[PDB]
RNA sequence: UAGCGGGCGUGGAUCCCUGGAUGUCCGAAUGGGGGAACCCGGCCGGCGGGAACGCCGGUCACCGCGCUUUUUGCGCGGGGGGAACCUGGGGAACUGAAACAUCUCAGUACCCAGAGGAGAGGAAAGAGAAAUCGACUCCCUGAGUAGCGGCGAGCGAAAGGGGACCAGCCUAAACCGUCCGGCUUGUCCGGGCGGGGUCGUGGGGCCCUCGGACACCGAAUCCCCAGCCUAGCCGAAGCUGUUGGGAAGCAGCGCCAGAGAGGGUGAAAGCCCCGUAGGCGAAAGGUGGGGGGAUAGGUGAGGGUACCCGAGUACCCCGUGGUUCGUGGAGCCAUGGGGGAAUCUGGGCGGACCACCGCCUAAGGCUAAGUACUCCGGGUGACCGAUAGCGCACCAGUACCGUGAGGGAAA
RNA sequence: GCCGACCCGCGAGGGCGGCUGGAGGUAAGGGAAGUGCGAAUGCCGGCAUGAGUAACGAUAAAGAGGGUGAGAAUCCCUCUCGCCGUAAGCCCAAGGGUUCCUACGCAAUGGUCGUCAGCGUAGGGUUAGGCGGGACCUAAGGUGAAGCCGAAAGGCGUAGCCGAA
RNA sequence: AACCCCCCGAAGCCAGGGAGCCAAGAAAAGCCUCUAAGCACAACCUGCGGGAACCCGUACCGCAAACCGACACAGGUGGGCGG
């Protein structure tokens, strides 16, 4: 288990402005160390991360009809790949 | 379970109302509502369509479902109840006094 | 409390004051009250170490009689409480 | 019907078994991520691929 | 639960039953901490370049009992939950008495500990007037009797009779043997294990005379099966007219019935659909002396000896409780305090006490059934039909209210 | 259910006829009860009167031009005027929990209006070895091996542990 | 782009400053030092090189229309700046 820590790429101009730099950010498992993120994306994209950042994202509360609702919580992680490499996968 | 009932996808007579006597192959059987689709009850829906995709949808008078009780299966002889006989191995269903 | 050879929980029971003659009549006035078991502490040597006993006054001898039975027992090595347990 | 298929493949996965189980799982796992990664972007996803792959993993895991 | 999107199924999917797998975190919650669902960690192993760092798997709470060389360890067990029922420990007041204090409400309400599909009780130191009965529980009766009672208000037994169920066992002690340690070496003292013993027409121990193995009785424990629960399956007999939007209505001629219960189908159908009567069915899990088998266990006559027959106990007195019993002439049962025995010429009881006659053998334990309840499944109703019926027919213990316990709708 | 000037009954009521209504109803003769409402400052609900009335929540105060728009005293822009300035400005803590930002939108919420919004839909948005807290310490207090006490529940309680602005 | 003189000046900093007074003014860890067991190829101490550095909070409101007052309620809410 290791492709379970990285969930999916975050799609935001803010996430995109990060590609210009060495900063690829994406959704990650809620219970996950910055350390275990490192080794996970490392061995998932054949690159080497230098610096990792993390946010929690309190799920916004949507609703439908008279039924109150609560979107699941999530964890952002933004990684700094060693100066001079890239993720063509994230580039698209 | 137990939701099973009369016939399936094949030839069937309609002893309903607006389409009494008529006969035809049942193109669909939805067990949830206990109704079957034949060729009888076909009403005109005016609706353009519920989904915006594909602009033209159809003022089509397509087939309307039908209570699975008003339709009866059939064989060489017209309109028959359904007995069941266990084969020499499996489990086939003979009609009122014939086979299949 | 009461636990020991004895095993006598203190029990509550009426203490009713009467006013009367006896060979003329007899009336009253009631209330509830708790009767405690006369129980004393009983220190005793027993092999090595010493050992006490929050025991009833009634069964005081029962202790000494039981200290005798203990002679026919093998015990040693730091056993303050444990003695009590193994002590029948 | 795909069941009878893959099942035998797994006791067939007894060349190295617990080891190839793990090797094979890790693989199917990546394919899964690669999948949902593309599924999120939209223009690289159909559908039944996921659940089929998800349950695929399960029986391997067994 | 439609729709966008994409799939699967007679190479038998979905679905239903059974067993297995996975099963984050909290919760008895158990490595430690903690504002439950979070935070920190020790040891062994693994992952990353991995020593720092992080992750992964395993393991580490406390108490009790037995084994272990104090110890460290090893094993079995406990903890928390459950609608009501049950048992024990503790235990009200309103109210009644047309005030109120005894009394009543009531050992009820409730707090607490524990038990379990039940729980309690249980093979006489009984009942009580019949030289009678024969464990225990439950129902009918006895009986609103006997009786208790500021003899007010009130409270209220038992024997016996009719029923349900049906069952009786183990041990302590004498006495024989063994292993251990204590000590004043002894025919001993104590501890653990084995045999023996288990009763009231009194029994047992040891010593004598005799016929018992192959005799018989036999489980409440274990074993096999039957049967049943957890999915299912078979199941008789109708067609044409006709008014109608729609026949199952109406008319015509038939048919089944171990099935004319009921429900559904465009309206009022035995024969259209699902059923109903009748009848089949389990590889798997559960249940199961109902049937059978096996083992544990148990079974005798007469005579001498007078060794043993449950101790801070019986018994007596002081204080109280229970019973119909409120100190009454006050026993019986139970026991907080003080005194304090005997082992069958023993000892308790038959309502003070004494004598007489008879009853029963206390101070260790276990025992099914008949009985109670209904969270759960099913069946039935001179039961309700959305202001009813559960607070909830509807995403309700919700919304909303309150710091909280808690309150609690509408629809 | 709505209507009736008809018929029978002393009466409660019964019947017939018309309109609605669209799937149930239940003689004669008997049986059993949750059996008849106008009042309970009754209970639940609905709708009235007061009444187009009182009020529109600080007497810091407005005006004009242009724009957007179906629609503007109320939204945007410009200029003018006024009010606060130990505050009616700025930062932090508690509490609050997405109200921040953008796009589209005005049924309701806003005491009027509304294109506006703290409002409806959707998307985005919170980045730490050094800031705050935890892998540090102790305070009152709390907990609590030992130990002591209590019918049960539990009460004290050393070491230790928890506890901070 | 200049970014320089002169003056006023803290309750704030140096800080464990000083003086006086009676009502007589927290604890523990860090840090330093001492030595036990243990160990002395260790270990500790200073310097350099290389590597390692987790968990949670961070929007916005915050004297108020976003908190406590059933309400966009003239009330209420601790600390700092406040020309
Ligand atoms: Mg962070
Ligand atoms: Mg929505
Ligand atoms: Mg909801
Ligand atoms: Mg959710
Ligand atoms: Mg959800
Ligand atoms: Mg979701
Ligand atoms: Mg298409
Ligand atoms: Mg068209
Ligand atoms: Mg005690
Ligand atoms: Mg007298
Ligand atoms: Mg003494
Ligand atoms: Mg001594
Ligand atoms: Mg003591
Ligand atoms: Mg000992
Ligand atoms: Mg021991
Ligand atoms: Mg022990
Ligand atoms: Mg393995
Ligand atoms: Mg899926
Ligand atoms: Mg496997
Ligand atoms: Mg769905
Ligand atoms: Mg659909
Ligand atoms: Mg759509
Ligand atoms: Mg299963
Ligand atoms: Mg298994
Ligand atoms: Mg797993
Ligand atoms: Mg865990
Ligand atoms: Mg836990
Ligand atoms: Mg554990
Ligand atoms: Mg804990
Ligand atoms: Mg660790
Ligand atoms: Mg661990
Ligand atoms: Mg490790
Ligand atoms: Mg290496
Ligand atoms: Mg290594
Ligand atoms: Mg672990
Ligand atoms: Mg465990
Ligand atoms: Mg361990
Ligand atoms: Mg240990
Ligand atoms: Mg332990
Ligand atoms: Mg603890
Ligand atoms: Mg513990
Ligand atoms: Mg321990
Ligand atoms: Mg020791
Ligand atoms: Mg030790
Ligand atoms: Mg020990
Ligand atoms: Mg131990
Ligand atoms: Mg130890
Ligand atoms: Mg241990
Ligand atoms: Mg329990
Ligand atoms: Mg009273
Ligand atoms: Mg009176
Ligand atoms: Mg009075
Ligand atoms: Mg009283
Ligand atoms: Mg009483
Ligand atoms: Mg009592
Ligand atoms: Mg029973
Ligand atoms: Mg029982
Ligand atoms: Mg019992
Ligand atoms: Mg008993
Ligand atoms: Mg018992
Ligand atoms: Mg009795
Ligand atoms: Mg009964
Ligand atoms: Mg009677
Ligand atoms: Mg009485
Ligand atoms: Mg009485
Ligand atoms: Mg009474
Ligand atoms: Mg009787
Ligand atoms: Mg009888
Ligand atoms: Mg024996
Ligand atoms: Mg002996
Ligand atoms: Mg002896
Ligand atoms: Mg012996
Ligand atoms: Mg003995
Ligand atoms: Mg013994
Ligand atoms: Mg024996
Ligand atoms: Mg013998
Ligand atoms: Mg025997
Ligand atoms: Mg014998
Ligand atoms: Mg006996
Ligand atoms: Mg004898
Ligand atoms: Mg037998
Ligand atoms: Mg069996
Ligand atoms: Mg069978
Ligand atoms: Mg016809
Ligand atoms: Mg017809
Ligand atoms: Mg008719
Ligand atoms: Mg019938
Ligand atoms: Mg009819
Ligand atoms: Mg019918
Ligand atoms: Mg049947
Ligand atoms: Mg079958
Ligand atoms: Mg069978
Ligand atoms: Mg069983
Ligand atoms: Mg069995
Ligand atoms: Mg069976
Ligand atoms: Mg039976
Ligand atoms: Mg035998
Ligand atoms: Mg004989
Ligand atoms: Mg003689
Ligand atoms: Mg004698
Ligand atoms: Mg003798
Ligand atoms: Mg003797
Ligand atoms: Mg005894
Ligand atoms: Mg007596
Ligand atoms: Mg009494
Ligand atoms: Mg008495
Ligand atoms: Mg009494
Ligand atoms: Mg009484
Ligand atoms: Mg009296
Ligand atoms: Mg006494
Ligand atoms: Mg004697
Ligand atoms: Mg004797
Ligand atoms: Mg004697
Ligand atoms: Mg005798
Ligand atoms: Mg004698
Ligand atoms: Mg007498
Ligand atoms: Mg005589
Ligand atoms: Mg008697
Ligand atoms: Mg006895
Ligand atoms: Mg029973
Ligand atoms: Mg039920
Ligand atoms: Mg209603
Ligand atoms: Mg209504
Ligand atoms: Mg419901
Ligand atoms: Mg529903
Ligand atoms: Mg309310
Ligand atoms: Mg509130
Ligand atoms: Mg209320
Ligand atoms: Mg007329
Ligand atoms: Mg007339
Ligand atoms: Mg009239
Ligand atoms: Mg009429
Ligand atoms: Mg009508
Ligand atoms: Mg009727
Ligand atoms: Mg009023
Ligand atoms: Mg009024
Ligand atoms: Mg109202
Ligand atoms: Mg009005
Ligand atoms: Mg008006
Ligand atoms: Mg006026
Ligand atoms: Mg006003
Ligand atoms: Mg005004
Ligand atoms: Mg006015
Ligand atoms: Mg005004
Ligand atoms: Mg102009
Ligand atoms: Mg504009
Ligand atoms: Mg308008
Ligand atoms: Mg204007
Ligand atoms: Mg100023
Ligand atoms: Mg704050
Ligand atoms: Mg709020
Ligand atoms: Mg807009
Ligand atoms: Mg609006
Ligand atoms: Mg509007
Ligand atoms: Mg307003
Ligand atoms: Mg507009
Ligand atoms: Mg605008
Ligand atoms: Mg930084
Ligand atoms: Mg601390
Ligand atoms: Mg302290
Ligand atoms: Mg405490
Ligand atoms: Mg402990
Ligand atoms: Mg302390
Ligand atoms: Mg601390
Ligand atoms: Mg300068
Ligand atoms: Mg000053
Ligand atoms: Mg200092
Ligand atoms: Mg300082
Ligand atoms: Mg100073
Ligand atoms: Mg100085
Ligand atoms: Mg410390
Ligand atoms: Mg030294
Ligand atoms: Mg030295
Ligand atoms: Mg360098
Ligand atoms: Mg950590
Ligand atoms: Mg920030
Ligand atoms: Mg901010
Ligand atoms: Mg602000
Ligand atoms: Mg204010
Ligand atoms: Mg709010
Ligand atoms: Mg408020
Ligand atoms: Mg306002
Ligand atoms: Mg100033």
């Amino acid at each position: 288990t290791a492709y379970d820590v990285i969930l999916a790429p975050v799609l935001s101009e803010k996430a995109y402005a990060g590609f210009a730099e060495g900063k690829y950010t994406f959704w990650v498992h809620p219970k996950a160390t910055k350390t275990e993120i490192k080794n996970a994306v490392e061995t998932a994209f054949k690159v080497k991360v230098v610096k990792v950042n993390t946010l929690h994202v309190r799920g916004k509360k949507k609703r439908l009809g008279r039924y109150l609702g609560k979107r699941p919580d999530r964890k952002k992680a933004i990684v700094q790949v060693a100066p001079g490499q890239k993720i063509e996968a994230l580039e698209g | 379970r137990v939701k099973m009932h009369v016939k399936k996808g094949d030839t069937v007579l309609v002893a309903s109302g607006k389409y009494k006597g008529r006969v035809g192959k049942v193109k669909e059987v939805l067990p949830k509502k206990y109704a079957v689709i034949v060729e009888g009850v076909n009403i005109v829906k005016k609706a353009v369509r519920v989904s915006p995709k594909y602009p033209q949808g159809g003022f089509i008078e397509k087939e309307a479902p039908l209570h699975a009780s008003k339709v009866r299966p059939i064989c060489p002889a017209c309109g028959k109840p359904t007995r069941v006989r266990k084969k020499f191995l499996e489990n086939g269903k003979k009609i009122r006094v014939c086979a299949k | 409390s009461g636990k020991r050879p004895i095993v006598a929980n203190s029990i509550q029971r009426r203490g009713k004051a009467k006013r009367e003659g006896g060979v003329g009549k007899k009336t009253t006035g009631i209330s509830k009250r708790r009767q405690y078991p006369n129980l004393q502490k009983v220190r005793v040597r027993v092999a090595g170490q010493e050992i006490t006993f929050r025991v009833a006054a009634s069964h005081i001898p029962k202790v000494y009689e039981l200290v005798e039975r203990a002679k026919g027992l093998r015990l040693e090595g730091l056993s303050p409480k444990e003695i009590k347990k193994e002590l029948l | 019907m795909k069941l009878s298929e893959v099942r035998k493949q797994l006791e067939e996965a007894r060349k190295l078994s617990p080891v190839e189980l793990e090797k094979l799982v890790r693989e199917k796992k990546r394919e899964l991520m690669e999948l949902r990664f593309q599924a999120s972007i939209g223009q690289l996803s159909q559908n039944h691929k996921i659940r089929d792959l998800k349950r695929q993993i399960a029986r391997l895991l067994t």
